[PDB]
DNA sequence: TTAGAGAATTGGAGAGTGTGTTTTTTTTTTTTTTT
DNA sequence: ACACACTCTCCAATTCTCTAA
């Protein structure tokens, strides 16, 4: 079964990024900003890429944008598949990370929303949407290697399993792929094969000029990842972007 | 260019000095030497050390003692306010632990 | 002759609820209730013949809004709900269901009978929902028993706390594995009904389908801790609280120290030995479920309030009007009405922000009758907190550590009063805490693991009695009081009150106490002239609501003037600013949007009589007691 | 309109004068709704029969 | 064209087996001995 | 010993196929 809505975003994402086509700061001329950043990505070796929610606001009479805002947790990967097209048209140098190469895990970012909401202003109806929050960090924790792929192989037959996808618990294959041999236990992480990711938590509070009358600060937790770790400081005061997600009793 | 072309054309001034004493704290007034005293410390001297290894304080300390009324406060305040790096804290809510840490 | 549907367990029948709540709410017009009401001599023939409901109805659809109070007395008054009182009390969950489904459906019938431009869709797409109240009398917290499970309950009390709001899912997202199709499940009971296999037809495979945790919908909910109100506690006992369970629009409604009605099915519940098994323990757990909560404007009303400050004795008026049973003292009476209208809150770009409010200091002899006015002044106003010197502790007084931050009187009291009694017991260390309350109107806290700055707007109330415990003519002013001089220094006003014998003041004093043992509930009062209580506070709420005063240019040189005739001979800088701010709450007062010379000179005025300084010795500074 | 643990009961009587019960908040208004969802928690399904490879 | 006799495929009833469970601060109110 | 999770096994319900009237 297959989601006609994610195909059309990443195919128009996609042409977003081809022709948005602003004109020059001080001319009349077509500049083209998203290609030119991603040749500027080529030359530096850089993995995430920077949008305007202003330049998104404007196109396609801003259903494309409503889209995004509304169901960004849906729509992600069809924005991962709709850039990775366009990179390998204009500089597939940078889809590689001598043996072989794996893949480069890009990150899309955005900023200049139109509205900073307070931490006191989370409530479950927003879950999934796009945000932005702002608070002073109290505490930080230290950089850990998440696991994002992996990869088993079984000690029973010399057999491998691949591509292994885990949310939020640590996660195994279901069966022998060699139907020679039935063991389900005793599989081994290869680490050489599987993929990690930075990550990292840190921890908020409201900012005090803004609490109410009689009240007192409540506090959130903030997940950081990639070229984003340790780059926020305790006592710091700070403005953050992305999605609120709810988390299990794993 | 502008911020390089507005710092340039007030640092050529004759009147700077005065002009920046003048400038800290504008609600209070008089008391030009504790605005001078907080300039100084503000901007602090240079840090060093001897070839023996032993280190010479480069920074600045202050006290203000004053009867009721004498707006004292207003001084923290203009700097807790002002100042990139800093923190307000008073002498009877606070801790051993809460001050240095925990 | 067709099948019917019925309340499990009741022979009630759906449709007649249906059909009479339908009849109530779109041919209910307000006459029927006065009908009720003692007299219909009350009713206003144009108004009260309207359809009540239908105009509220109209509202809701133009103003965009999704919910209806319904105070459940209308009920009665109208025929054909008699019936349906009881029925509402005796099974909340399925009749409230009713009549939402009934509301939603007469506003669709609005628009489509008077054939108006509003989206059909859109109010297809919205939840209405009624919120009933005034069910009936009060229930003691401690009174409710088996014989109330999922009745209909109103409850009294104060708010200690609440909890952040908990995500609550209600419908669940299934993905399959292997084919990618997907399936979203309601949630009832609690329960998630999970697919037994993928549904597709070409790949009907067990334990296909998987739950996608972040493509679910949740809803808001958040538990709120009352406590019983004094009033009801056994002798010799202290007070219980109850648990309240709320969701969605009211959430985040209540703070701590609120005080509150609420209207709520009284529910029961089972809990697990562990969290392994099934097996469920005997006693049964117990919460509310509320549905309505209530605290404790027209032309008319500002009519009133626009002749009633035209009068000519209207201060006089105000000032003997907030605490009535109590004989003379009218300075001190003054000074606390200026004190609950306050001066104006400032802030500017640079520079800060200055108080608007008004600290009082009460010292003198014993019986004076101070202790007696606080009581009043704890009752006016809405926000508040009376407390004694023993009583109170630094960290209780402002807030407390326990890794999470709690509130103390001083932060409850924000935007109030604060009544202080015997504040000469508490030592020189708790005192200590109060010069920066006073002086910011911040609290600063610094232990291990919290760091931050709060508001406090908070303004005192305080009685006290001089060292020695009666006043000593033969010390001077500042020793009999004895508070030392940077704490003396943060009060607005300082009142000394003297228990002087007389003959003429006595036989008025002991007339006025006995009269009121002339009569079992005494309807007797001190003066003929006096304002309800409610009617005041609606003056003196509107007065601080919309009033904002501004300083004239005499008002400017009356100040200056003034404060250079005090300081020149001590006088404070802080003499001045109180000054400012006494004006600003007189001018208030009056409903006027400036100051002016009449306003600059009460308040010097009011500051002189206060503390007693035509009596005073200008150079050894004794009070003369023949001069009182 | 309000949370899954707020519902009442429903009961629904035939003719010859026998009863049946089902629960949530909406069967109490929509019989088309009840009628379906009474059928719905019944088990079984009779399992099925299936042209083509190379 | 119906139907009835024989063979093959599948479902889940239900019987069986193994398993897990009890159980150094830091902040704040109060009493007591010590200078 | 008392609820649970998981495995194993047998038996009959079912549909498919062939034959003759
Ligand atoms: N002017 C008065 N009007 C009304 N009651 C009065 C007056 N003067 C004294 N009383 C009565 O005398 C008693 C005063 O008690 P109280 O309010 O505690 O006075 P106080 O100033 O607080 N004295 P103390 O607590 O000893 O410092 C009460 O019963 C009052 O009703
Ligand atoms: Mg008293
Ligand atoms: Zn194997
Ligand atoms: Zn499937």
């Amino acid at each position: 079964v297959d989601d006609v809505t994610g195909e059309k975003v990443r195919e128009a994402f996609e042409q977003f990024l081809e022709d948005f086509s602003v004109q020059s700061t001080d001319t009349g001329e077509v500049e083209k900003v998203y290609r030119a950043q991603i040749e500027f990505m080529k030359i530096y070796d850089l993995n995430t890429i920077y949008i305007d929610y202003q330049h998104l606001s404007m196109r396609e009479n801003g259903a494309l944008a409503m889209a995004i805002s509304e169901q960004y947790y849906r729509f992600l990967p069809f924005l991962q598949k709709g850039l990775r097209r366009v990179v390998r048209k204009y500089a597939p140098e940078l889809l590689n990370t001598s043996p072989e190469q794996t893949e480069r895990v890009f990150q899309i970012s955005f900023f200049n929303l139109p509205t900073v909401h307070r931490i006191r202003d989370i409530r479950s109806e927003k879950i999934g949407s796009l945000l932005s929050i702002s608070g002073t960090v109290t505490r930080t924790s230290e950089v850990r290697p998440e696991l994002y792929k992996a990869s088993f192989t079984c000690d029973m037959c010399r057999a491998i399993v691949d591509n292994v996808e885990q949310s939020f618990k640590y996660t195994e294959p279901t069966f022998c792929p060699n139907p020679s041999c039935e063991n389900r236990a005793f599989w081994t992480l290869n680490v050489t094969r599987s993929r990690f990711l930075d990550w990292q938590k840190v921890r908020i509070q409201e900012n005090a000029n803004e609490i109410p009358t009689g009240s007192m600060p409540r506090t959130l937790d903030v997940i950081l990842r990639g070229d984003s770790v340790e780059r926020a400081k305790p006592g710091d005061r700070c403005k953050f972007t992305g999605v609120e997600i709810v988390v299990p009793d794993v | 260019s502008d911020e390089i072309n507005e710092l340039k054309e007030m640092v050529k001034d004759e009147h700077i000095y005065d002009k920046l004493v003048r400038s800290i704290a504008p609600a209070v007034f008089g008391h030009e030497a504790v605005k001078k005293g907080i300039l100084l410390q503000m901007l602090g001297g240079v840090h060093k050390s001897t070839v023996e290894g032993i280190k010479l304080r480069g920074d600045i300390n202050i006290c203000v003692v004053g009867d009721p009324s004498t707006s004292k406060s207003q001084f923290l305040k203009y700097v807790v306010g002002f100042a990139p790096r800093s923190v307000y804290t008073s002498g009877k809510a606070s801790s051993a632990a809460g001050l240095t840490a925990a | 002759s067709e099948p019917l549907r019925i309340i499990w367990g009741t022979n009630v029948s759906i449709q007649e609820c249906t059909t009479n709540f339908r009849n109530f709410l779109m041919s209910f017009k307000y006459k029927f209730r006065k009908i009720l009401d003692e007299r219909e001599e009350f009713i206003n023939n144009t108004t009260d013949e309207e359809l009540y409901y239908i105009k509220q109805l109209n509202e809701m659809r133009e103003l965009g809004t999704s919910n209806l109070n319904l105070d459940a007395r209308n009920l009665l008054a109208y025929k054909q709900t008699e019936d349906l009182y009881h029925q509402l009390l005796n099974y909340p969950q399925e009749v409230i269901s009713i009549m939402d489904q009934t509301i939603k459906d007469c506003m669709v019938s609005l628009i489509v009978d008077n054939n108006l431009d509003y989206d059909l869709d859109e109010i297809e797409t919205k939840f209405y929902k009624v919120r009933p109240y005034n069910v009936g009398s009060c229930k003691g917290m401690r009174e409710l028993n088996p014989n109330d499970i999922d009745k209909l309950i109103n409850l009294k009390g104060l708010v200690l706390r609440s909890t952040p709001v908990i995500p609550d899912m209600k419908v669940a997202f299934f993905k399959c594995n292997v084919c990618d199709h997907t399936m979203a499940v309601e949630i009832d009971r609690g329960v998630i009904q999970e697919p037994a296999r993928c549904e597709r037809i070409d790949c009907n495979e067990p334990n296909s389908m998987s739950l996608i945790h972040n493509r679910c919908s949740f809803a808001d909910k958040q538990v709120i801790k009352l406590q019983e109100t004094p009033d009801f506690v056994p002798d010799g006992q202290t007070p219980h609280s109850i648990s309240l369970c709320v969701y969605d629009e009211l959430v985040d409604s209540c703070r701590a120290g609120d005080r509150i009605e609420v209207t709520g099915t009284f529910r029961s519940i089972p809990i697990r030995a562990n969290s392994r098994q099934r097996v469920l323990k005997s006693l049964y757990k117990t919460y509310v479920d509320v549905v309505h909560v209530k605290k404790v404007i027209t032309d008319q009303d500002l009519a009133k309030i626009r002749e009633v400050a035209a009068r000519e004795d209207l201060y006089s008026l105000l000032a003997r009007s907030i605490a009535p049973s109590i004989y003379e003292l009218e300075d001190v009476k003054k000074g606390i009405l200026l004190q609950l209208f306050g001066g104006t809150n400032k802030t500017f770009t640079k520079g800060g922000r200055y108080r608007g409010d008004i600290n009082i200091l009460l010292c003198g002899d014993p019986s004076t009758s101070k202790s007696q006015i606080l009581q009043y002044v704890h009752k006016i106003t809405p926000r508040g907190v009376y407390t004694s010197g023993k009583g109170s502790s630094a960290v209780g007084l402002t807030a407390y550590i326990t890794l999470v931050l709690e509130s103390g009187a001083l932060v409850l009291s924000d935007g109030g009063v604060c009544c202080i009694d015997e504040f000469d017991k508490m030592s020189d260390s708790t005192r200590s805490v109060l010069h920066e309350v006073m002086e910011q109107q911040t609290i600063s806290i610094a232990k291990a693991g919290i760091i931050t700055t709060l508001n406090a707007r908070s303004s005192i109330l305080a009685s006290a009695n001089p060292i020695g415990s009666r006043y000593n003519p033969n010390l001077p002013v500042t020793e009999n009081i004895d508070l030392p001089p940077p704490l003396l220094s943060r009060f607005d006003l300082v009142y000394l009150v003297l228990d002087k014998v007389d003959e003429k003041n006595d036989r008025e004093l002991a007339k006025h106490l006995t009269n009121l043992y002339l009569e079992d509930k005494p309807e007797h009062i001190s003066q003929d002239d006096v304002l309800p209580v409610e009617f005041l506070t609606m003056y003196i709420s509107y007065a601080k609501e919309h009033i904002h005063p501004i300083i004239t240019e005499a008002a400017k040189t009356e100040l200056v003037r003034a404060y250079v005739g005090m300081r020149k001979m001590t006088a404070t800088t802080r003499q001045l600013e109180s000054m400012i701010r006494l004006a600003e709450a007189h001018a208030k007062m009056k409903l006027k949007n400036v100051v002016e010379l009449e306003d600059v000179q009460e308040a010097v005025r009011l500051i002189r009589s206060a503390i007693k300084d035509y009596a005073t010795d200008p150079k050894t500074g004794k009070i003369d007691m023949n001069l009182v | 309109a309000r949370h899954s643990r707020f519902g009442g009961l429903l009961s629904i009587q035939t003719p010859d004068k026998t009863r049946l019960t089902v629960s949530g908040s909406q069967a109490l208004v929509d019989e088309k709704i009840a009628l379906q969802k009474l059928d719905d928690s019944k088990k079984w399904n009779k399992r099925i029969i299936k042209a083509a490879e190379g």
